[PDB]
RNA sequence: GGAAGUCGGAAUCCGCUAAGGACUGUGUAACAACUCACCUGCCGAAUGUACUAGCCCUGAAAAUGGAUGGCGCUCAAGCGU
RNA sequence: UAGAACAAUGUAGAUAA
RNA sequence: UGGUACGGACAGGGGAAUCUGCGAGAUUCCCACUGUCCCUAUCUACUAUCUAGCGAAACCACAGCCAAGGGAACGGGCUUGGCAAAAUCAGCGGGGAAAGAA
RNA sequence: GGGAUAACUGGCUUGUGGCGGCCAAGCGUAGCGACGUCGCUUUUUGGAUGCGGCUCUUCCUAUCAUACCGAAGCAGAAUUCGGUAAGCGUUGGAUUGUUCACCCACUAAUAGGGAACGUGAGCUGGACCGUCGUGAGACAGGUUAGUCCCUACUGAUGAACUCGUCGCAAUGGUAAUUCAGCUUAGUACGAGAGGAACCGCUGAUUCAGAUAAUUGGUUUUUGCGGUUGUCCGACCGGGCAGUGCCGCGAAGCUACCAUCUGCUGGAUAAUGGCUGAACGCCUCUAAGUCAGAAUCCAUGCCAG
């Protein structure tokens, strides 16, 4: 049944740069508690999306920041945020507010917040799915003033209270890409809309989405999007080549390049490694074939996909940073959520449809002024896109050999592959394919999610169309790459002259005609047979640019706003009083009731008295006398 | 096809009074119609008409 | 392993009759001028969309059954060229794509 | 549910009725049809499996079986039916001398205050030399009639009932001459017939009873007639080794210990026929041939019985005898304070 | 192929559709979620159910991590819901077991933990070698 | 499935009643016929061979 | 590549004639072979092409069981005078 | 208003079990 | 005043069980929330066949079995057809109620 | 503001477009004109939608499956189209306000409709006046329409034939369905890959009718045993807590939670024939006749 249940479960990861259409820590001057706090953390220097973030955000301006998972966006929008709150206040009612994802990502800004903010009498509050809702009642009894939360919780709670957010002045939301992604886009909205006017906002992501870039519009004053420059520039230090590959050669394609065409050493490995190969593919069914099929090849192969589980995808990111394995398959999201270090390979699987995905994925390597490897597999169908792709970087295309020395790391050259061997990993493929069932289903399941895919995935242009048609015409298309070497140019074309002029041929007659379906093929034939600078650079203006609905925690649908009144059978339960309205003191002894357990966060709280001793049981008095002890404790 | 063995409805031929005035009315507005298109009648017409004469079969031809 | 279970392709007039003989018993063909206009529209527009889909889908099968000279062996490819035409046998596929094409404008207008 | 048994009704009859006997032709020799019993219970057995093909082939496979006690019928008449466009009609019947009180009570509503005059007259036309028309009747029998029934009665005296009223029959002869059957017939008059020789081992059978009512519209009191049932034992009642088998030499009877719950022991001639069986305990049951020749090979099978349980049927029992619990348990209080 | 056994007998079903099941073979799983039955048939609100040796697809709900979350064909070799044997034996198991299983009937373990039943024995070969204890 | 009242389903079962189940019951008949006949036997008008009179209606009175 | 009347394009003649097409189909890888067109011998007397006019079948049908008023009617108890 | 039959039901709404 | 190294503790219970001779005793299984559904549990209200006695009301032209036809989307009484046998009891899910039209 | 109109479809509907030219039988003595063909739509490289949704009865066939046929490069396997056929069965996910399309899953397959202007039975989710503005309207200003019986179904009784016993059978109802496994057989067939069917045999799904040996479950048996509050002066023995609670618990009853049983003749539709005229060839049809579908009619079965 579950086999795509829902939908494949990594989407598409959209990004739009036209959302530009918005517009030491003691030389930026903290705190001096902050400072110290800074210095024990260890952050010497602010990263460059904290230099360019935190000082606007002191001065008080809403900001939506592009930045990668773990280039510190955290400590970024907590700094200015403990700097700004500065002290405990007595009035009742919180004013900083961050929405996360999910609950490990809110976990992880919880022990940034908490670090940051160490001996501060800020109070912050988690308020995530799983926990108890009357605890959540009772931490904002405590009423804390930071608090990180995950929407859905977040609008249950607003429910449950009718809470007065009016106090909030710092709204932050981390990683509202995935928020878009995973659907959180209404509930947002109305926490958007319960929210003053008066807040700075703050949004931290490593993409922009055009709903994101919407919600942006709609719910930010004057955004000064950020970003940083090496998310434009391919690092001139990067060297591409492209792979002219058939379907059925796919996959064979793939280990020719990590055998023949990057010396991959097999087995276990004897901080990334030497080679450091990664592999963005396009659905997490090619993400598992494709892993299964290196791990038979032989190869240290960790796989992470969009829907995977945590654990999971924590082991074997934490393998390929360390260095235990060596290849990493990735789909695009699983990529964007994880933190990539720096990598010298990278291998492009399947084209992707937006030259901008594919800008990233390769600015994914060839940092710092270490060189960088991309190879990429097209096809004739992702052409297109290849050829968009060459006019977003603005390079010349070098097809073939048309060029004794083309320079793969400016030119963008593409070519095919040593028929030789080529054959002889195909070969295997095909016989891999046979010998191993699971391997079988597998390549089924991604054949239909390709299908799948390619009928979801966003169109060419077709201007690209039509030129990707001329090159398939033109000789460029069919030769090795110019890797390979000139004598290898030499023997190829020793007998390619004759290959191609068979290849070439325009057969006389078919071999039906070799009837009235003879009579209408030849009508058929005899109907379609072949059809018989100056100008002033300096002002020449050219062409080219220079009961609303919201879903519940059940996942049953439910109203919008639906108060229960479970709170207020809360307050009957635990007999308290009226809570303490915004602005009035907190009540200590409300505080001391429901402050916070001893630390640790255990979960297995059940006490059960056993069952009534029985004499004939073998341990009549001892069973007798645990049940008087439970029931003495009662 | 089984009419014999299991035969379908039947089709009643008992006809009703609203058919009987229906077809009735339509049929004199059949003819009024025929009548006013032989006035209009943007056709020629002759006096004398093709006479097939004498069959060949007859006896005293 | 092989194209043997390439569908049969029938002929023009077969196909019309397949796709008309599909929607004239596989939906129901009594209307009466008395019913409210809103179901006489829904009456029509069902029998179009249907014929529609039936006709993308045949020709759909066919342009997904047929196998793709790109991305064959070579031997393959050039074995069905020198048998086929390959440039015969891509304008065949593109008038039949090109007619599902039309078709779907033309049930989207009607 | 089944339009077949719907408007659902009682049954008109608490005997049950045949309503089709198997069709008769000449080559065949003479035969009855038919027999009646009393349902005793069910009890379980297990078989030594002789079925090729099935997964059980060759292993032992514990079956429910069901007991009906069946005393000897008597034959107390003979009817002969005629064939005409209206459909079969009884011609004539013919009764016996020295007709029993049970049958007696049979035809009697309030047998206790009423003066028990039947039959006297037809006793009197038999015995005072109108044997010229017993012989007549015989003889239009003979030469008129096309199917002949036997009547037949059963022994409540023999069942251990509160009842005492017998249930009378007719089971239809078949294969021979009209005049074979009738001559039959006049030989069967006052004589005892066994269900050991009307059936067999080994024969699938069809039984007719009226369902168990289901009340305190009709559920229940419904009249059924269950076909295609293995007949798989026919005990003797006085071998005294009837549960025994040659696989355990238990001396030990059909009856469980402490006898059948609601019924009591089948001290007579029983069938034991594998399934379930429509009907109460002691509720009359109709015994009759199947209608045509089978088409299983289940039919043609030799049921190997390996042992007959005889556990009590009054709750969790685990003794086949007396003799065994005792074997098992010992001496008690009472036993050594009686002895 | 659908994995439907032939030849398997009548005996009682237990186990319905979104049952939770103990895992007995060395694959990395340590429960089972039966979300549907192979050879089952689609009453009125029925719930479909397999006993012992009939093949379901299940989703694993906690192990290796790296296999959660992930589904697979299974076939049940433990059941605690009492059922009966033509010799007459009414018998049941302490819990709920299964073992993973491709759909032409080979195991992706090499042990089974625990007893396995003789109807999954007799109908999978392979669970006839991978068992030790067969009851 | 073939129907319980298909034709070549009839045809078998033909078969199989007049080549086994046939021979079958017609020796466990001759069987029982025997035992059950062991167990039996264990002037015209005043004799009454002459078949006479004993002791609605279909025609119009006259 | 092979194409002999018959995978294809164009012309499509003459002789012998009773008559026979540079061939109407089957058939061969090509032949071959059969067959049609046309002609002769036997048979023996009316045929055979296209239209018209009657009656009849078809020329479209759903959904409770029923209607020339019903039974029923066939050299009629139907149709025409 | 009192006897007999079987007499512990069902629906609906609330209720932290 | 706050950090730095060293030493110790933390990152635990409750219930059910299995195996060896109470035993450092060893081994196996279950503890989450949800504005979600259902079920079980408590409270509340209405819930009732016959018999002795007493004992209304609404409603009521007369009636009350079906199918086709009865031009006026009209049938209950008419045509011609199916048919059709007293008097009751219980269950009741069908009919005997509906438009007015821009 | 006045006037007409005031509902409306009712042998209605269904599969094959319109325009123009050519051609064209008739008719007609230029005009009308079917089928085809040519030109446009239309080609030389593979989201729409803006009242819906459940349980049960019955009917239609415009048939998805099961049954039987005819045709197809139909080798086998899997199929495609078409014909007879309504006996028997006939869905679920994803998305959307909803629906379909597409896609995803089992399954033999998971067809489409009717219950007649109220679309089977049950259920669920406004217009008139008045005041004040006229380049648009406002008024908590007033007024007003909103209609327990009869019969049907079906058991269970019942007077008249003297009661009773054993029967016949007019008429009415009707029942079985699908899949799998073994053998055939790794055989026919096939270069290979692969890969059947008939006979025979054994099971399983659904439906239907019974049944309680066994195995589970239910206790007003208040049967036995244990236990809380209170009371009989204490023990025994007990009462009250609208059956106090708990363990076991027969009998009854139950449960595809248990077990058993479900049957055979004739006439046919498509279609395949035999003999043989029409019509000196020929022809399954004209006279005569053979076979053949889960079809039809009956038996088996229920009622009488």
């Amino acid at each position: 049944m579950p086999k795509r249940a829902v939908s494949p479960a990594p989407s598409e990861n959209e990004v739009d740069i036209a959302g530009s259409l918005f517009a030491g820590f003691q030389a930026m001057g903290l705190d001096a508690n902050l400072l110290r706090a800074i210095a024990r953390k260890g952050f010497s220097v602010p990263t460059p999306i904290q230099r360019k973030t935190i000082p606007l955000i002191l001065e008080r301006r809403d900001v939506v920041g592009m930045a990668r998972t773990g280039s510190g966006k955290t400590a970024a929008f907590v700094i200015p945020m403990i700097e700004r709150l500065k002290a405990h206040s007595a009035r009742f009612g919180a004013r900083a507010l961050v929405l996360s994802p999910s609950r490990e990502l809110a976990l992880q800004t919880l022990k940034v917040v908490k670090e940051l903010g160490k001996g501060t009498d800020l109070k912050t509050v988690l308020l995530v799915g799983g926990d108890s809702l009357e605890e959540q009642f009772g931490l904002m009894a405590t009423n804390p003033d930071i608090i990180i939360a995950t929407p859905g919780r977040f609008l249950h709670l607003k429910v449950e209270m009718s809470l007065d957010l009016s106090s909030i002045k710092y709204v932050v939301f981390d990683e509202a890409d995935r928020l878009f992604e995973m659907g959180f886009a209404a509930q947002l909205t109305e926490i958007l809309h319960a929210l003053p006017p008066s807040r700075q906002t703050l949004l931290f992501s490593a993409t922009l989405p055009s709903s994101l870039v919407e919600f942006t519009r709609a719910g930010l004053q004057d955004p000064v999007l950020v970003r940083l420059d090496a998310e434009t520039k391919v690092s001139p230090d990067l060297e591409s080549a492209f792979f002219s590959v058939k379907s059925g050669e796919k996959e064979g394609a793939l280990l020719h390049i990590l055998y023949d065409i990057i010396k991959m050493p097999l087995g276990d490995p004897p901080k990334p490694t030497e080679h450091s190969t990664i592999i963005f593919t396009a659905t997490k069914h090619h993400v598992e074939y494709i892993s299964n099929l290196l791990r038979l090849a032989g190869f240290s192969v960790s796989y992470v996909y969009g829907s995977l589980d945590q654990t999971a995808r924590k082991i074997q990111v934490d393998n390929f940073r360390r260095g235990r394995t060596n290849i990493l398959v990735v789909t695009d999201v699983a990529a964007r959520g994880i933190d990539i270090p720096v990598l010298a390979n990278v291998i492009n699987y399947d084209f992707p449809p937006q030259p901008k995905i594919f800008v990233h994925r390769v600015g994914r390597t060839a940092r710092a002024g270490q060189r960088g490897w991309a190879y990429a597999l097209v096809r004739e169908s992702d052409l297109p896109y290849l050829l968009d792709l060459q006019l977003f970087l603005g390079r010349r295309l070098v097809l073939g050999r048309e060029e004794k020395d083309p320079s793969f790391a400016r030119d963008i050259v593409v070519g095919s592959l040593k028929r030789v061997e080529l054959e002889n990993n195909v070969e295997w493929v095909n016989k891999v394919l046979h010998e191993n069932e699971d391997i079988g289903a597998l390549k089924r399941v991604t054949a239909k999610a390709e299908k799948l895919y390619m009928k979801t995935r966003n169109p060419a242009s077709s201007q690209s169309a039509k030129r990707a048609r001329e090159v398939i015409v033109s000789k460029g298309w069919g030769q090795l790459h110019a890797i390979f070497g000139e004598e290898a140019a030499n023997e190829e074309q020793v007998r390619d002259n004759l290959l191609s002029k068979i290849t070439g041929y325009k057969p006389q007659e078919t071999i039906f005609e070799i009837n009235k379906a003879a009579e209408a093929v030849r009508s058929f034939r005899q109907r379609i047979g072949p059809r018989k600078s100056f100008a002033d650079p300096e002002v020449y203006m050219s062409y080219t640019p220079r009961v609303k609905m919201i879903r519940g925690e059940s996942g049953v649908k439910i109203a919008a706003s639906f108060k229960s009144g479970r709170f207020e059978k809360w307050r009957q339960q635990h007999r308290l009083g009226r809570l303490p309205q915004v602005g009035e003191m907190e009540k200590a002894n409300l505080v001391r009731n429901f402050s916070l357990p001893s630390g640790p966060r255990f979960k297995h709280k059940q006490m059960k008295a056993p069952k009534e001793a029985d004499k004939w049981r073998d341990d009549y008095e001892v069973r007798k006398k645990r049940v008087a002890e439970a029931k003495e404790k009662r | 096809a089984g009419t014999i063995n299991k035969p379908k409805k039947p089709t009643s031929k008992r006809k009703t009074t609203r058919l009987r005035a229906k077809i009735s009315k339509r049929a004199a507005e059949k003819k009024r119609k025929e009548r006013k298109l032989a006035r209009k009648n943007p056709e020629w017409r002759s006096k004398l008409k093709k006479d097939p004469g004498i069959p060949n079969l007859f006896p005293y031809k | 392993t092989g194209w043997k279970d390439i569908p049969p392709v029938p002929t023009a007039q077969e196909f019309i009759d397949i796709v008309l003989s599909r929607t004239q018993r596989r939906l129901p063909t009594q209307i009466r001028p008395g019913f409210k206009i809103s179901r006489i529209r829904a009456f029509y527009t069902r029998k179009v969309k249907f014929t529609q889909e039936t006709c993308s889908e045949k020709f759909g099968a066919i342009i997904s059954s047929f196998p793709v000279l790109s991305d064959q062996h070579p031997f393959h490819r050039d074995l069905m060229n020198i048998l086929y035409d390959a440039d015969h046998f891509k304008v065949a596929l593109g008038q039949i794509s090109t007619a599902k094409n039309l078709i779907e404008t033309i049930s989207r207008d009607y | 549910g089944s339009l077949a048994f719907l408007p659902r009704k009682r049954a008109a009859r608490h005997r049950g009725r045949v309503k089709s006997f198997p069709k008769d032709d000449p080559k065949k020799p003479v035969h009855l049809t038919a027999a009646m019993g009393y349902k005793a219970g069910m009890t379980t057995i297990v078989r030594d499996l002789d079925r090729p093909g099935a997964k059980a082939h060759k292993k032992e496979v514990v079956e429910a079986v069901t007991i009906i006690d069946c005393p000897p019928m008597v034959v107390v008449g003979l009817v002969g039916y005629i064939e005409t466009p209206r459909g079969l009609r009884s011609l004539t019947t013919v009764w016996a001398e020295h007709l029993s009180d049970e049958v007696k009570r049979r035809f009697y509503k309030n047998w206790y205050k009423s003066k028990k005059k039947a039959f006297t007259k037809y006793a009197k036309k038999y015995a005072e030399n109108n044997g010229a028309s017993i012989t007549r009747e015989l003889e239009r029998i003979k030469k008129y009639c096309t199917v002949v029934r036997v009547l037949a009665h059963t022994q409540i005296r023999k069942t251990p009932l509160k009842q005492k009223k017998a249930h009378l029959m007719e089971i239809q002869i078949n294969g021979g001459s009209v005049a074979d059957k009738v001559e039959f017939g006049r030989s069967l008059f006052e004589k005892p017939v066994t269900i050991d020789t009307i059936f067999e081992k080994d024969e699938m059978i069809d039984v007719i009873a009226v369902t168990k009512g289901h009340g305190f519209g009709q559920m229940g009191y419904h009249h059924r007639t269950s076909v295609n049932h293995k007949i798989y034992r026919i005990g003797k009642g006085d071998d005294e080794a009837n549960a025994s088998t040659e696989t355990d030499l238990t001396k030990k009877k059909i009856t469980p210990m402490g006898g059948f719950v609601r019924y009591g022991e089948v001290n007579n001639d029983y069938v034991m026929i594998k399934g379930s069986v429509p009907g109460v305990k002691k509720r009359i049951m109709t015994l009759r041939k199947s209608l045509f020749t089978h088409t299983s090979r289940k039919a043609l099978e030799k049921v190997e019985l390996k042992w007959i349980d005889t556990s009590s049927e009054f709750g969790h029992g685990a003794f086949q005898t007396a003799a065994e619990k005792k074997q098992f348990m010992g001496t008690l209080k009472k036993d050594l304070q009686t002895s | 192929k659908r994995g439907a056994p032939g030849g398997k007998l009548k005996m009682t079903l237990g186990l319905p559709v979104g049952a939770i099941m103990n895992c007995a073979d060395n694959s990395g799983a340590r429960n089972l979620y039966i979300i549907a039955v192979k050879g089952a048939g689609a009453r009125l609100n029925r719930l479909p159910a397999g006993g012992v040796g009939d093949m379901v697809m299940a989703t694993v709900k906690k192990g290796k991590p790296e296999l959660r979350k992930k589904v697979h064909p299974a076939v049940i070799v433990r059941q605690a819901k009492p059922w009966k044997r033509f010799d007459g034996v009414f018998l049941y198991f302490e819990d709920n077991a299964g073992v993973i299983v491709n759909p032409k009937g080979e195991m992706k373990g090499s042990a089974i933990t625990g007893p396995v039943g003789k109807e999954a024995a007799e109908l999978w070969p392979r669970i006839a070698s991978n068992a030790g204890v067969v009851m | 499935a073939k129907s319980a009242r298909a034709s070549r389903i009839k045809e078998n079962h033909q078969r199989f009643k007049k080549n086994i189940a046939g021979p079958v019951e017609a020796a466990r008949l001759e069987r029982l016929s025997a035992k059950l006949m062991a167990i039996a036997q264990a002037s015209g008008v005043k004799s009454g061979k002459s078949i006479g009179r004993k002791d609605s209606s279909i025609v119009f009175p006259m």
